[PDB]
């Protein structure tokens, strides 16, 4: 596919896999989030490294109530006063 | 669905989140349902149609109602249908 093992992108790929915290992978049947619009929107909330009120404001802006129902409002959130 | 279930909840008095807001006798008392984790206490679970609060003077410790609940069950089992 590339210039053999003479030149490879393996080091950069391994660096990306070292930074794999943000990677989200879709796959039919094998994993959950079979809906792309569900999967593409969960990435913004998870990867923002924001607190619960910030993600709640994001869900209010996007007018998607099911995501805030199933992701934001779960056990153990500890909203500020 | 219609109908009501006569759910009876026997709880230790020393673990409620509000020792106050419940002193009023033969009157209606509002009660908050939002639960916060820095109080080291637990709120009364809603839609329990009857509550029995048992106290032995302590505050924040369990074990104050198991004897009462067991004796009440035994006495009910001796009642005649």
């Amino acid at each position: 596919y590339t210039r053999t093992q003479a030149q490879h992108l393996f080091i950069i790929l391994m660096e990306c896999m070292k930074k794999k915290e943000l990677i989200t992978v879709f796959r039919m049947g094998s994993e959950g989030h079979q809906d792309i619009d569900l999967a593409i929107l969960t990435a913004l909330l998870k990867g923002a490294n924001a607190s619960a009120p910030d993600q709640l404001s994001l869900a209010l802006a996007w007018n998607r109530v099911d995501i805030a129902r199933s992701q934001i409002f779960i056990y153990g959130q500890q909203w500020p006063v | 669905s219609r109908g009501k279930i006569c759910t009876i909840g026997i709880a230790p008095w020393g673990i409620v989140e509000n020792q106050e807001d419940l002193i009023g006798r033969d009157v209606v008392r509002p009660y908050q349902t939002m639960s916060n984790p820095m109080s080291k206490l637990t709120v009364l679970n809603s839609m329990h149609s009857h509550f029995i609060l048992a106290d032995n003077g302590t505050t924040g410790k369990y074990g104050a109602e198991v004897k009462l609940r067991r004796q009440l069950e035994k006495h009910i089992s001796l009642q005649k249908i």
